[PDB]
């Protein structure tokens, strides 16, 4: 997909960061923290 | 405005000297009683203060700025910036100038006398020597400096307090220590004075006449903020207590105000505001008899 | 050539933002 | 288990239950363990700072994306034919009948079209070029950092407000009346004479020359002097054409009434009267409860004065009621917030302000 | 006229301050 | 021609940054942490100068220094010397690729002057001052927080602000930045349009511009020189210590409690801060 | 009268007044005359409520790197102290109120230069983007010289309007905020760093060819004045007692002993700022006659 | 207390004739 506004290449990098690496990253760090034991 | 107070008791005088005010010690209550200021100054009096005479004492230099003065019974000492010792055993009639060991570390800043021939020394740098014999010797009690310092200032019982040279923070010293404890400050603004009260605990006076005041011996937990001029932004210099109970504080222009209930309400004296000197110390030899010592000569006696 | 002024930036850096990310978690 | 620290009941759960419900009570700051009134007060302002910064990030990220994927320069020039433009769309699952079919409004790529009507409030706040807008969004991401900024700051140790001042009610509805009502309305009765009724007579205003400029060929002579009747004086013509000088009046405050003839809404200048009339009226409730300074009502004497002989003891102690609970309050703003957002609803779509949106009938 | 690229990208520098301002927001709430 | 004589030099300079602020400690030099793998951030790490145990050996890799060890040769840091004369190196290369550029194209080298100011700050803060010092251990580190160090170190053993040549620096620093905005700003207002800000600034200012090419020489010329004079006042402070200090008001100060200067303060915090690291 | 305005508004005057000159001028002259007295003739004025008045005049033995128009006292605080508060005038020159006198006034002088700058701009056909620079440097005064002070809680704390309180205030700054490791400060020297890099490039592109320009130029003047502006907000936060990063003894070993980085050097740099000598048990002589 | 009132009047006469000079801008 492509677009005649400016900076056309920002979306192409920008909405798979926020779609995949994003989302990916904020539900590891989730589960990382909502498991690690003890310190309640 | 502010509120104001219902009289003035404090009897003006205007001493013949351009020095600023330093300190002011008493023998004996009718007895002469001596004050040290600045540029050499020493006046003399003999009835409780309210006259005055100027004792001119010369060395080889004229700068030799007195700091404070210790007087135990009849035995008196004055310790002033550069160093200067002067010891007597008369009151004062005549005055032996000690010189200083060439290693004491910085400038005197403060002595006391705790009885016949024993005098306290403090240097500026933060070094507690201690003599009993006159002069003759020099004990340490403290191994280490604690930098260039604002002001220091003497517990009841002993302890010191010295503020940084900026307010950046501030140490202390109890009895029987090597070194000095440092903490930073327990207030929003740095800090300007930080003195031990008549009721064994601290308090402190930040930039902006801000006044804290503290109800642990650890002086870790503080009360709250205490403006005695809340709208006026006033630079208050220094507190004292009258009583146990009541408390008076000295700024500048003769910000000379009075408080009854311990900071929680202060009455501006209009009466000594048309001074023209930016009052420096208050002292309270007995909840009676009390002098405040400002700019350029200016004095105040308690009625 | 444009080759290698590419490659000899690219080949390092890939390992070392993994080595960085890996060090991201090695902190106890 | 470490999460929820806020609950050890939650904590020690073997179950995913202590996942749900960590979730769920996340934001319950009055039952956490250990939790003191001061410090929940402090929690909920700097919470509040942190919505209020996700409302001006969102405003600023409608009006970036408007600049940058838009067809406001050219929906200006024909608001009765051109479709406005939300956003660009990027599918990559998107098919070839997907992608011929959302080149919609004379574009170049998949699109999609507003329907939130923000074309119609720009055009009639005097906006016209997408610098503008493009300004604008840069300011607000500007006013969102200094928010968050100043709830990271209110939270610190030495900038923590006292409970006290939480509970000083009178000093805030002074403030909030006089000031976050009365003097941003005035402010913006002000912003609509000097740069929204030049821009609808075809003047082009701007931070560089409004400052040259007065909106009225006698300015301020005759609001001293009294002579206020000038300012109303020749009114826009019933054939003025919106967004040129075709037609139009050089009065700033009227009382016209009605609808423009042509975008067929409420006239700029009566909108102006409208709001310094309403910042007039709320500076004078402002100044109605006593601070510090004597003069002023007192809210709890209000309320034990005014009880009845049929209801035992009418508003008693109700002050203290309201001020020690925080969900008493929040029902009121709430039941207030609801009425007033269903009057805004009723309000508007009978009395359309901004240009042409009477005739966009999708949006309205 | 349009936007020009580079006020996109510098409108991305400057959405990066209330980033991080929002991170630290967040991370003084949580204590 | 020479353009292919800096890229490799530059590049592996650029290269042992990046392997010293990730992966080398600074334990056995400065006993720090200085990398990403001790848990440094960004603003903490450094490639540390060279331990106070060689002095001004370079620890080559087939130096005996190292004996051709990779862990030695990181441990002894050698990795500062390695960044630094590298850098060095590759900086006056496009010195040289300025000149031949401009050689090329046929127009007279300006660029490559101007350029020069960066390699005299260069090769004077980070080589000559540790050559005039004792060793590498005093030179500055290649880091944010070890720049910080350095300065404060200089201002504490130097009074470096009152020395002429860091004032003169900062004159021509804080001109070029004035020049800058004002030359961009009225480019702007304008937008020949010369005209009309010469009017402006002979109105505003009085003395306005003659000519925009003196302008733009102004502009050229103001940042280089105050560098200039910068780098030859460090080069100064390691042969001769070019600080006018006035001893007739510290001897004034010294024995006079009543009389006091900021210069006499200054004086103070020196000399507290010497004795502050015994 | 109208003939003094048609004059005053005049585009045509060798130097130009402008309505805001009508208000720049006698502030700006005002400044001057007694910055300049306060300069020479000043008595010393004692800065820290204690008994160790400072100097700052000529007439009182100082050159002119050394001599500084000495700030207000702690003694007034944060309260405004004009001559008619002072009792005489001996003791409003001994109090410091030269200082808050040319503070003020040169306050108001600047930003009437701003306006007199942006009417002349308005008034010769032009869009002025000339006072949009010449705000960061009166934002960045404003910052130093008012907003700091207040912060701060009083007047004392202000610059010195000398080269010699000029370097004393900036190292107190840094040993009481830490301003280097604080962002602000590193955004204006990138600011500046980037004004003195684009000067020299132009300078060198415009000289070489002596005989995207538009967006060049744009980019040249905006770079220094955000860095400017970014680093007076810095310093007006510093003001109420806000800091730089705080990273020292940040790093731990298993046991629970600091490791220390270079931010911790700094702070014990800092720290030794702070205090003029040593610290505690460093064997003082115990004996002394 | 008459400089006090001389300042007052001298300022008070200055930002009149500005405000009122600005409010009458002839060109
Ligand atoms: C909250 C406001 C908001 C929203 C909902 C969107 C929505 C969108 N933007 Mg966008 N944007 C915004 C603000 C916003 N923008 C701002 C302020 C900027 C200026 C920096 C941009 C710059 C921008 C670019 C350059 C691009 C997008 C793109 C997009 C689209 C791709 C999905 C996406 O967001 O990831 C990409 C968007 C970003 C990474 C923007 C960063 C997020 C902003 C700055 C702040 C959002 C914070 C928000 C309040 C957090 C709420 C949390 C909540 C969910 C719990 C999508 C329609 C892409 C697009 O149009 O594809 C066709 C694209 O290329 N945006
Ligand atoms: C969050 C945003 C997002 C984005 C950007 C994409 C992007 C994509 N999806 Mg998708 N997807 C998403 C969310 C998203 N998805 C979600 C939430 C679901 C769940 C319903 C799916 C379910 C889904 C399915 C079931 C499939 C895709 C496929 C694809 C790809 C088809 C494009 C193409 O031509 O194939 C070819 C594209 C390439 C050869 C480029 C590959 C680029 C990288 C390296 C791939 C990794 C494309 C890369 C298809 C796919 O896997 O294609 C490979 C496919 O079959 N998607
Ligand atoms: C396989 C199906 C599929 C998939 C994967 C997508 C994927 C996408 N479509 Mg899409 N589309 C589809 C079918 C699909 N479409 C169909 C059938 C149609 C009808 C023709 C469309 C019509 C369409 C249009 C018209 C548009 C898209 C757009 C988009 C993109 C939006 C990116 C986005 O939402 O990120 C952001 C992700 C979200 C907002 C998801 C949030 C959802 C949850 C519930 C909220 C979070 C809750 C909770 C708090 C989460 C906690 C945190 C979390 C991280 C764990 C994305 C690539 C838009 C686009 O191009 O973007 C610029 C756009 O304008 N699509
Ligand atoms: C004049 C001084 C002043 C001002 C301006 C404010 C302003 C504010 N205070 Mg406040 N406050 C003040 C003094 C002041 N305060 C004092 C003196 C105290 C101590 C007694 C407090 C104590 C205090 C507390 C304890 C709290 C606040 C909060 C707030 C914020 C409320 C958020 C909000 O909805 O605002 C925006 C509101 C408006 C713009 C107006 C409301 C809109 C009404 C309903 C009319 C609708 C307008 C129109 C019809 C629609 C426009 C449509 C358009 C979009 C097209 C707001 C920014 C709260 C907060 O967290 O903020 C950080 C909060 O919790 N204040
Ligand atoms: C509330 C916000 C607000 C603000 C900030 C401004 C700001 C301004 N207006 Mg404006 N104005 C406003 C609301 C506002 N106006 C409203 C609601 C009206 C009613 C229609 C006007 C009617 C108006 C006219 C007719 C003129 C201005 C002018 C001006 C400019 C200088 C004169 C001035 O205000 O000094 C105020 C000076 C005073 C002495 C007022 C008394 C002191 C106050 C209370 C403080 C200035 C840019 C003039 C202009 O453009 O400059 C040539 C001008 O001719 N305004
Ligand atoms: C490489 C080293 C370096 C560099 C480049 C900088 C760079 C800078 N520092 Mg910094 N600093 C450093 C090291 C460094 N620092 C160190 C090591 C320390 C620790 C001691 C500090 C401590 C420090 C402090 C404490 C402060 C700075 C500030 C600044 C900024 C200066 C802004 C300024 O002058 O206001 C702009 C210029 C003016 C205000 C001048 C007035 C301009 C008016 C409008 C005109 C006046 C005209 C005049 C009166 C007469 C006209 C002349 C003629 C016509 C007669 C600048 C970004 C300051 C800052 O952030 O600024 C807010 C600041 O307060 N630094
Ligand atoms: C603020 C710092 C600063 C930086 C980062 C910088 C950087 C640059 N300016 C250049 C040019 C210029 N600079 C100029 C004037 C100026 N430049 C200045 C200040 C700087 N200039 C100043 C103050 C002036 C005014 C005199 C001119 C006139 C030019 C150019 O013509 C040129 C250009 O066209 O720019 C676009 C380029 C140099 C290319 C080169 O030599 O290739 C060789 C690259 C090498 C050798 C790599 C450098 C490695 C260094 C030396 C050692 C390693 C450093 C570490 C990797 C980083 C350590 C970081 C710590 C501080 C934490 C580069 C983009
Ligand atoms: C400190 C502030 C005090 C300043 C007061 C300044 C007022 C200035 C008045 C000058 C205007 C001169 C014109 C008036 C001449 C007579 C013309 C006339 O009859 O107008 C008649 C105008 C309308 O009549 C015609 O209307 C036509 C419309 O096209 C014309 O265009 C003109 O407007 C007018 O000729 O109507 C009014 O002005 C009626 C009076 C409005 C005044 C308010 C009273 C209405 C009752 C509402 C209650 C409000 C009470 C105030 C409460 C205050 C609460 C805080
Ligand atoms: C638009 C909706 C129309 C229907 C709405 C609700 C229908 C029934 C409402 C009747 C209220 C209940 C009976 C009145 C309740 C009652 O009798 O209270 C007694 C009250 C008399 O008030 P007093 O003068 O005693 O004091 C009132 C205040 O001073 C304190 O409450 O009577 C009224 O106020 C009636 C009006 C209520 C409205
Ligand atoms: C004072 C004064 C004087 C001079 C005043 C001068 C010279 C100027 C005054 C300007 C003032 C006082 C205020 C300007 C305010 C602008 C504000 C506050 C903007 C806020 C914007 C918000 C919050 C949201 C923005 C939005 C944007 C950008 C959109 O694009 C969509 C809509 C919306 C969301 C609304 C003098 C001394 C002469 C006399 C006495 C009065
Ligand atoms: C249980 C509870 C609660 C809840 C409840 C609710 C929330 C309620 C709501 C309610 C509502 C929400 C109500 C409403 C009302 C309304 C009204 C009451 C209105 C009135 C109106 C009127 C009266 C009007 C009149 C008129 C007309 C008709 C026309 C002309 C003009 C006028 C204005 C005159 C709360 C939280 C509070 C508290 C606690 C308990
Ligand atoms: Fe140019």
């Amino acid at each position: 997909m492509d677009g005649s506004y400016a900076a056309s290449y920002l979306p192409w990098i920008l909405i798979p960061m926020v779609g995949w690496l994003f989302p990916a990253v904020t539900m590891g760090l989730l589960f990382i923290h909502i498991e690690s034991e003890g310190e309640g | 405005h502010v509120p104001d107070l219902a009289f003035n008791p404090w009897q003006e005088i205007a001493l013949e000297t351009d020095s600023t005010f330093a300190d002011i010690a008493f023998t004996e209550d009718p007895n002469h009683g001596w004050l040290v200021g600045t540029k050499e100054t020493i006046f003399e009096t003999t009835d409780g203060g309210d006259t005055w005479e100027q004792k001119l004492i010369d060395l080889g230099e004229e700068k030799a700025s007195f700091s404070a003065v210790s007087f135990s019974g009849n035995e008196g000492w004055i310790t002033g910036k550069p160093s200067i010792l002067l010891h007597t055993t008369d009151g004062g009639q005549t005055w032996a100038r000690i010189p200083l060991s060439e290693k004491l570390p910085g400038a005197p800043y403060s002595i006391i006398a705790l009885g016949p021939q024993t005098a306290e020394m403090i240097t500026d740098l933060g070094a507690i020597y201690k003599t009993t014999n006159g002069g003759k010797n020099w004990k340490a009690l403290v191994e280490g400096a604690v930098g260039v310092a604002r002001t220091i200032q003497r517990s009841t019982d002993g302890r010191y307090v010295a503020v940084s040279a900026r307010g950046n923070f501030y140490s202390t010293w109890a009895p029987g220590q090597t070194e000095w404890t440092p903490h930073n400050r327990n207030s929003s603004r740095r800090l300007q004075t930080m003195g031990y009260g008549k009721d064994g605990q601290l308090w402190l006076l930040a930039r902006g006449g801000q006044l804290q005041f503290s109800t642990d011996p650890d002086a870790e937990e503080w009360s709250d903020v205490i403006a005695p001029q809340d709208k006026g932004s006033w630079g208050l210099l220094d507190l004292s207590f009258r009583t146990p109970e009541e408390v008076w504080v000295a700024g500048a222009s003769g910000n000379l105000l009075m408080s009854q209930d311990g900071g929680q309400t202060w009455a501006k004296d209009t009466g000594v505001e048309d001074i023209p000197a930016n009052l420096y110390r208050v002292v309270f030899l007995s909840p009676e008899k009390g002098f405040v010592l400002g700019q350029d000569g200016i004095l105040l006696k308690y009625n | 050539v444009r080759w290698l002024a590419v490659h000899t930036l690219a080949v390092p850096s890939v390992f070392f933002v993994g080595a960085i990310a890996a060090m991201q978690f090695i902190q106890r | 288990t470490k999460f929820p620290k806020f609950s050890q009941d939650l904590a020690q759960d073997p179950t995913t239950r202590r996942i749900w419900y960590g979730i769920a009570t996340a934001h319950d700051f009055e039952t956490h363990d250990g939790m003191t009134e001061e410090n929940l007060y402090q929690k909920i302002f700097a919470s509040h700072f942190g919505h209020i910064a996700i409302i001006f990030l969102w405003t600023s990220g409608t009006l970036f994306h408007v600049a940058w994927q838009g067809n406001f320069e050219q929906w200006i020039k024909d608001p009765l034919n051109i479709r406005p433009i939300a956003h660009a769309i990027w599918d990559p699952h998107f098919g070839e009948g997907a992608v011929n079919a959302f080149t919609q409004a004379g574009a170049s790529n998949p699109v999609n079209i507003a329907y939130s009507g923000v074309y119609h409030w720009f055009y009639t706040i005097g906006m016209t070029t997408n610098q503008e807008l493009y300004s604008g969004a840069v300011f607000l991401l500007v006013l969102a950092s200094l928010f968050l900024f100043a709830g990271w700051l209110h939270l610190q140790p030495k900038f923590r407000p006292s409970l006290a001042w939480f509970k000083n009610a009178e000093s805030r509805l002074n403030h909030h009346l006089a000031g976050l009502f009365g003097v941003s309305s005035l402010a913006w009765a002000g912003h609509l004479v000097h740069v929204a009724i030049p821009e609808a007579r075809g003047q082009h205003v701007g931070w560089d020359n409004f400052l040259s400029t007065p909106p009225h060929p006698a300015g301020l002579m005759p609001f001293f002097t009294g002579n206020w009747g000038v300012y109303a004086a020749d009114p826009d013509t019933a054939g003025h054409i919106f967004g040129t000088s075709e037609g139009a009046g050089t009065a700033i405050l009227t009382f016209l009434g009605g609808f423009h003839p042509q975008t067929e809404s409420l006239w700029l200048t009566d909108i102006a009267h409208h709001h310094l009339a309403i910042a007039v009226i709320f500076i004078i409730a402002g100044h109605m409860y006593r601070t510090n300074w004597g003069i002023g009502h007192s809210i709890k004497e209000i309320l034990n004065a005014h009880k009845g002989p049929l209801t035992g003891a009418g508003h008693t102690n109700l002050y203290d009621t309201i001020n020690n609970s925080l969900h008493f309050q929040l029902g009121l703003a709430l039941a207030s917030l609801g009425v007033i957002t269903s009057l805004v609803a009723q309000h508007m779509y009978s009395l359309p302000s901004y240009a042409f949106i009477a005739q966009d009938h999708t949006t309205q | 006229m349009a936007l020009s690229d580079t006020q996109i990208l510098a409108a991305l520098v400057v959405a990066l301050l209330p980033a991080f301002l929002a991170f630290r927001l967040s991370t003084e709430l949580y204590k | 021609w020479s353009g292919l004589l800096l890229f490799p030099c530059a590049f592996m300079a650029l290269g042992g940054w990046l392997t010293g602020t990730t992966f080398v400690t600074s334990w056995y030099t400065h006993g720090l942490a200085s990398s990403y793998l001790e848990g440094a951030n960004f603003l903490t790490v450094a490639v540390s100068s060279p331990a106070d145990a060689f002095g001004h050996s370079l620890l080559f890799l087939w130096g005996p220094e190292a004996q051709g060890n990779l862990t030695r040769w990181f441990q002894i840091g050698g990795l500062w010397p390695f960044v630094a004369l590298h850098g060095a190196f590759g900086l006056i290369g496009f010195m040289l690729r300025q000149f031949e550029i401009s050689r090329l194209v046929g127009i007279r080298p300006y660029n490559a002057i101007a350029f020069s100011g960066p390699i005299a700050v260069f090769v004077s803060v980070f080589l000559m001052y540790p050559l005039g010092q004792s060793s590498w251990f005093f030179a500055p580190s290649f880091g944010v927080a070890g720049i910080f160090r350095f300065i404060l170190f200089l201002q504490g053993f130097h009074n470096w602000t009152l020395n002429p040549f860091h004032m003169m620096g900062v004159a021509g620093i804080l001109g070029g930045a004035l020049l800058c905005a004002i030359h961009g700003a009225t480019v702007e207002n304008t937008l020949y349009s010369m005209v009309t800000a010469n009017r402006f600034w002979s109105q505003i200012f009085g003395i306005a511009f003659s000519n925009k090419r003196w302008l733009h020489f102004f502009m050229l010329f103001v940042p280089v020189t105050g560098l200039w004079m910068s780098s030859v006042g460090i080069v100064g402070l390691a042969l001769n210590l070019r600080a006018y200090d006035f001893v007739s008001q510290e001897l004034r100060a010294a024995e006079d409690p009543e009389f006091e200067t900021f210069y006499t303060k200054n004086i103070l915090l020196n000399e507290g801060m010497r004795a502050w690291m015994a | 009268w109208e003939q003094f305005c048609q004059w005053v508004t005049s585009t045509n005057n060798r130097i130009y007044v402008g309505w805001f000159g009508t208000l720049m001028i006698p502030t700006l002259l005002t400044a001057t005359t007694c910055f300049i007295i306060a300069f020479i003739a000043a008595p010393p004025v004692d800065i820290d409520g204690i008994r160790e008045p400072v100097a700052g005049s000529l007439l009182y033995g100082n050159n002119i790197i050394s001599g500084a128009v000495v700030p207000s006292s702690n003694a007034i605080g944060l309260h405004f102290y004009p001559i008619w508060e002072a009792a005489s005038l001996d003791e409003w020159l001994y109090n410091g109120g030269p200082y808050q006198l040319v503070v003020f006034h040169f306050l108001i002088g600047i930003f009437c230069y701003m306006g007199r700058q942006w009417e002349l701009s308005y008034r010769l056909g032009m869009r002025p983007w000339i006072c949009v620079a010449y705000s960061a440097p009166v934002s960045a005064a404003t910052a130093v010289f008012l907003i700091y002070p207040i912060g701060q809680g009083s007047f004392s704390d202000g610059m010195p309007l000398g080269i010699s309180g000029t370097f004393n205030f900036m190292i107190v700054f840094q040993a009481e905020h830490n301003i280097l490791m604080h962002p602000f400060h590193m955004l204006g020297v990138a600011g500046v760093f980037g004004g003195s890099l684009f000067s020299a490039m132009h300078g060198s592109l415009v000289t070489s060819s002596l005989v995207n320009s538009r967006s060049l130029h744009f980019f040249l003047g905006a770079w220094p004045v955000i860095g400017i502006w970014f680093t007076a907000m810095g310093v007006s936060t510093m003001a109420f007692n806000l800091n730089g990063f705080n990273f020292n003894q940040s790093i731990l070993d298993s046991q629970g002993r600091v490791i220390g980085t270079w931010a911790d050097v700094l702070n014990r740099a800092n720290i030794g700022f702070e205090v003029m000598h040593e610290r505690n048990a460093h064997n003082f002589p115990l004996d002394l006659a | 207390l008459t400089l006090k009132i001389a300042v007052y009047i001298v300022v008070g006469l200055f930002i009149s004739l500005f405000i009122f000079g600005f409010l009458s801008s002839d060109p």
